[PDB]
Parts: C-alpha cells; sequence; structure tokens
C-alpha cells in the first residue's frame, strides 16, 4: 500500500463571514447616560461653588476685622 | 412639517457636528432670561467686599449701627 497526503473535511473552517458586530452601545442608551452625566456634572459642581461663598466672605472679613494692620 | 421636522434630520444625516454647535449655543442665549435664579448670583457678587468698609458720620440716620452683631442696613443671609 502507498501512503500520500489525506484530505479532512469535518467542518471546513466556514469561509468569508461577517464577524464584526455592534456591542455594548446602541444609540439612544449612550446619549442617556450623556446628557445624564452632565446633568450630575454641573449640580455637583455649583453646590462646591455655594460652598466657596461661605469661604469668599469670611476670608475677606479677616482684612475689614484688621485696622491696625 | 416643512423646515421643523423635515430639514433638522438632514443635519443629522451630513456633518452631524453642525446639530450641536446651534443646539447648545442657542440654549445658552435663552436660559440666563427667562430661568428664576439668575438674579440670585449678582446679589452675592455685590455682597461681597473687596475693599475696606468706610465709616460715615452718623447724624439722624435710619438703619445704621455699631459694628457689632445687631439688625442694620440689610446684610446678606441669602441661604445661610
Amino acid at each position: 500500500x502507498x501512503x500520500x497526503x489525506x484530505x479532512x473535511x469535518x467542518x471546513x473552517x466556514x469561509x468569508x463571514x461577517x464577524x464584526x458586530x455592534x456591542x455594548x452601545x446602541x444609540g439612544y442608551s449612550m446619549f442617556a447616560v450623556g446628557i445624564g452625566a452632565l446633568l450630575f456634572g454641573y449640580w455637583s459642581m455649583m453646590k462646591w461653588n455655594r460652598e466657596r461663598r461661605r469661604l469668599q466672605i469670611e476670608d475677606f472679613e479677616a482684612r475689614i476685622a484688621l485696622m491696625p494692620l | 412639517a416643512e423646515r421643523v421636522a423635515a430639514f433638522l434630520k438632514n443635519v443629522w444625516a451630513k456633518e452631524p457636528v453642525l446639530v450641536a454647535s446651534f443646539a447648545i449655543a442657542g440654549l445658552a442665549v435663552i436660559l440666563p432670561t427667562l430661568s428664576p435664579y439668575t438674579k440670585y448670583s449678582l446679589m452675592i457678587n455685590x455682597x461681597x467686599x473687596x475693599x475696606x468698609x468706610x465709616x460715615x458720620x452718623x447724624x439722624x440716620x435710619x438703619x445704621x449701627x455699631x459694628x457689632x452683631x445687631x439688625x442694620x442696613x440689610x446684610x446678606x443671609x441669602x441661604x445661610x
């Protein structure tokens, strides 16, 4: 018997198929997070600015209180 | 709709960044006129003293007292 190269089929590798698929973000869903992060962003930032006003008047008060300076 | 809904989607299709350049900048003009909070920001801006206080001579004056904690003039109490 003579032995040569043998053939293999099984699944035939599956040639030409789109492996690319959309993931995580769809379109409308990411905009709700996007503007949602903005709405949370400005609201939390301005609370510290109002807290800065408590310091702002009190810091400049030191110059008014000190006249022997 | 002729230009409100028909022409708006055309801007989204070709060059979609143009939508944000008109909408965000447009709201920046409308909001500070209609919202009832803008007048509060000017109040604190005028209340914060940059220069030292000036003493005036008192001769029959209303709403004027000593430097000690007392009801005089107005004094800011807007939010804590």
